[PDB]
DNA sequence: CGGGAAAATCTCTAGCA
DNA sequence: ACTGCTAGAGATTTTCCCG
DNA sequence: CGGGAAAATCTCTAGCA
DNA sequence: ACTGCTAGAGATTTTCCCG
């Protein structure tokens, strides 16, 4: 599995770790506390 | 390094040192220090350094709203050519956006629109209009203008040309249409040294022509190719290589270890 | 018949990008076109490109210029 | 190169146009153009038509590309010169409009429309439009029940006419037809530009008299002398500008 | 092209076409079209695409003020090493800036400060303080943060570390000093894989040592060099080349065509 | 001589032509209507 | 490399330290360190001193680097533990502070100061300070007329003492002295780090018994066997980790 | 005497940039230091660098490491 | 002289507001 | 007459290490 | 095959707000 | 499951042109 830390939406504070669902070129689909988010890969770190 | 690792984690809880500092100050290997950093949630503060690439298919348009002189301008760009469509509208309302998008669909083969998540673009009127015209709506990741950087850069270009020709008109709508004309037919460059109008005509004519010719070729050229497998469909052959499509997976193999039937 | 059509396909030029490369690559020759992929030939090298990453045009200037 | 004599014979036999020789015999378009222009016995994309139609007390301004039947129409608030000029300036910004045919109406002879056409580089000139208007009215009546306001039904009818209704020889819609026509015009303009660029040179070969240049190839130079086309190697001829 | 040029200037007054469009549409050479564009004041809207380089001398400090949690933080960075100095101050006042800069001058060899044109940094108290300490003030081009991008990037780094360690302190001043400590001694990297404290100590010790050794060498090594000219001073010789200083102009010439006296 | 067009200070509109006085690496000193300005070379075009 | 015997003779004759052999005989610091540590007969940058001084009804907190005489002083609003902890945390953020000597005052034995020292990794321990305080007071009295407030005169005196007053053997100021001392400490720490990194290896040469590694050069390997230093080619020896 | 001092000068390492190049170049060897210029030797190539564009250090790690 | 692994180097971004 | 930079995350290239 | 000039290509930035 | 880009200004490299 993977850990994802992300900056989501107009909020400078980084959040995570979240579960990685889908990794595309440029964006990742994650799950954070039963919430599915789509983040650009610029604003995410996957471990 | 059991003692060193403990003295590095204890220090990291206080200072959040980067991997180099702990590697140097506790004789840790780079992998061990990097592991110590990677397991600290307080130090996960930077995304990876690249950019995505927008969809550039011949049917996608990027739409956005921009503001000039207190008025609202709705702008659409055909991504593949740079051809733009702009119009001053009374307010950022789903009705105005729906009318504009119905116009664009009636003028050009618009298959998909990619916009941000503004209220006018997510309205039920716009969704009903796109459904009637058979337009697929793609919405950007919220608060990521890079997802539609093409229409954003076009907003910059349009505003620059409007500033250039604002004196020649009295109203903003006239100057906006003048800037649209200038961008579409009076500015050359790009892939073909074209104007945006010439490039869009080339792109769409090419799509029609290539579709027809490929249809004819596939109708005539019917063969099965065995390589290394199953009866792969033949796409292209020659120059010592064969291009095949096996189970909807296009791969390229050399002419050797392959036979065409 | 078929050879004429194949020549007309190969008369088109494709501009394309790679997944991690932001500069558009030069006009490769078109070999095959599909719903989501195109097969090209760029400098004696055959690649398969997603349709969303390729711009296909017949550059009229050049055509009219031999 | 080697097929120039074949192209000449083909033109003498069938009077084919330069497009045909260029596509078939693998010749540059300039050489085929000179071949087709060397015989005396062998001797639209910019024209739009504007008209105003009234429907349910509202004025609809219709523009028809004459060569293709493609339409651009919209409901305008009033039959005034300002609205006509705005519509024409939009159309010129979307399509290569060279000249517009009009019916000597009040809104078309206004000074605002004339100024807009002057800025846009359009020439104003004062049967297809009537048939197209009737077809547009029929489609509007067909799809009126699907739109509350008349302008939306007008745009829906424009979409249907341009991309859904098909007809003619090859069964293409008006949008495909206008795209093909504009692409052909672009090719024609590119060829004219190349001919203008190369017509200012004079070539001396083997030294013989000056000859008009046709094609400066990578391995040969194609020239014309005494109403005849000859191929000479590049190293055997010199090209100068006059 | 006399007719073509006139038809291109007349079009440019209307559309402001780029050079490619007029070259294509009027058969103009690229130089002629570029000249037509360059003579239009309405089309001069873009600067050249590069960046300058800040002064990195061992004596220059870049100072700035930043804001966090409603408080004001005065920050100074030693440009050559990345070593920072930060302190929470009650207000952006020339008195606070003067006291801070007097402190910095009393702690490190501060020869020149480079700041923006904020009111506190242009105050007469700060000018009097810099005069007493022998500090040269360089002010940036107004509204160009790139002139002091070093201290701007340091503001970003300091705020990130403050966010990392804010919980460990109760007040902002304590966390700011903790972040200063962390940046100076707990983060390695850069030219020498150093911390900022180690790098600043290395830089200043190197400057002192090199100055002394060069003074001794110039006192001992006294020669005049003739090349190609006048009696040029000898700076360095060897490896087939000679470095000389003629009329305060340092140039490098090969050992050939040169004689040392 | 040279013509300089520049963006000066928080004003998006470009100004000029001005007289070039000094061209350094990164900045230029100009004269515009008896006013001497120092502009970064990012924000200036010299003809 | 070839000068190892010369360095050994020099140490046996003059008891020189590894810095001298490294600078003179062109040896890596590890080899010279082993040479200087091989003889039994041949056998400060972090210590600061804190004191509180009262001047004109205001409390001045003075920190003196013991090894150099460099000072850091400032006027604090009150003689409290919080202000002392803030001052010490600032000092540790500016200089490598390892341990501070104090006079068992109320503000130094506070829990806040102890917590700050714990976070900073400083050790608290409870004649130079008195002389330095007198010198600081003299300079403050000298330059008081040039400053309205006492804190500004204090900082001016600190500047004068650190960078203008000079004295000692080579006539350097306190700032140059502290910079030299900290640079020497950094070199010492780097050498200790390298020694710790390389002391975990064992080398077999020509196979002979295990030998402690000294330097892994580009063209040779320096080892120690039976209290003797030998140079062997890299291809003639193997290095393993234990 | 003089040779010792020259060797100590050449023991220092210089990091520097060029006028139009934003990435810092590697540790060249110091040959001469002046008020506004430094003379270095980067990969068998001698350059003169403005003092404002050069960072001069004796990297202690490396020194202590031979 | 040959692969693997480790290390070094290079490329690239956000935030500084 | 003055001037973008920094540090961290991934990708790619060099170097070292044992054969 | 050799320089110059012209053209093409590459590198890099602001603004999109 | 989605995704920075564009056009203009300078600098540098290729190509063409006559010898
Ligand atoms: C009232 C004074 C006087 C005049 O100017 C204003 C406004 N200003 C603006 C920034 C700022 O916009 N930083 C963002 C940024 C953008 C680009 C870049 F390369 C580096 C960057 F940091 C400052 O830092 C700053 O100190 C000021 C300031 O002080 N003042
Ligand atoms: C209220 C809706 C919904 C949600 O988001 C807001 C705010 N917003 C902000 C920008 C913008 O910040 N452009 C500057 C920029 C920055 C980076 C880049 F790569 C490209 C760029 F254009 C827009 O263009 C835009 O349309 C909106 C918008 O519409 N909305
Ligand atoms: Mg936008
Ligand atoms: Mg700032
Ligand atoms: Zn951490
Ligand atoms: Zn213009």
């Amino acid at each position: 599995n993977f850990r994802v830390y992300y900056r989501d939406s107009r909020d400078p504070v980084w959040k995570g770790p979240a579960k990685l669902l889908w990794k595309g070129e440029g964006a990742v689909v994650i799950q954070d506390n039963s919430d599915i988010k789509v983040v650009p890969r610029r604003k995410a770190k996957i471990i | 390094f059991l003692d060193g690792i403990d003295k590095a984690q204890e220090e990291h809880e206080k200072y959040h040192s980067n991997w180099r500092a702990m590697a140097s100050d506790f004789n840790l290997p780079p992998v061990v220090a990097k592991e110590i950093v990677a397991s600290c949630d307080k130090c996960q503060l930077k995304g990876e350094a690249m950019h995505g690439q927008v969809d550039c298919s011949p049917g996608i348009w990027q739409l956005d709203c921009t503001h000039l002189e207190g008025k609202v301008i709705l702008v659409a760009v055909h991504v593949a050519s740079g051809y733009i469509e702009a119009e001053v509208i009374p307010a950022e309302t789903g009705q105005e956006t729906a009318y504009f998008l119905l116009k664009l669909a009636g003028r050009w083969p618009v298959k998909t629109v990619h916009t941000d998540n503004g209220s006018n673009f997510t309205s039920t009127t716009v969704k009903a209009a796109c459904w009637w015209a058979g337009i697929k709506q793609k919405f950007a990741i919220p608060y990521n203008p890079q997802s539609k950087g093409v229409i954003e850069s076009m907003n910059k270009e349009l505003k620059k040309i409007i500033g250039q020709v604002r004196d020649q008109a009295e109203h903003l709508k006239t100057a906006v249409q003048m800037a649209v004309f200038i961008h579409n037919f009076k500015r050359k460059g790009g892939i073909g040294g074209y104007s945006a109008g010439e490039r869009i005509v080339d792109i769409i004519a090419t799509d029609i022509q290539t579709k027809e010719l490929q249809k004819q070729i596939t109708k005539i050229q019917n063969f099965r190719v065995y390589y290394r497998k199953g009866p792969a469909k033949l796409l292209w052959k020659g120059e010592g290589a064969v291009v095949i499509q096996d189970n909807s997976d296009i791969k390229v193999v050399p002419r050797r270890k392959a036979k065409i039937i | 018949e078929l050879q004429k059509q194949i020549t007309k396909i190969q008369n088109f030029r494709v501009y394309y990008r790679d997944s991690r490369d932001p500069v558009w690559k030069g006009p490769a020759k078109l070999l095959w076109k599909g719903e989501g992929a195109v097969v090209i030939q760029d400098n004696s090298d055959i690649k398969v490109v997603p349709r969303r990453k390729a711009k296909i045009i017949r550059d009229y200037g050049k055509q009219m210029a031999g």
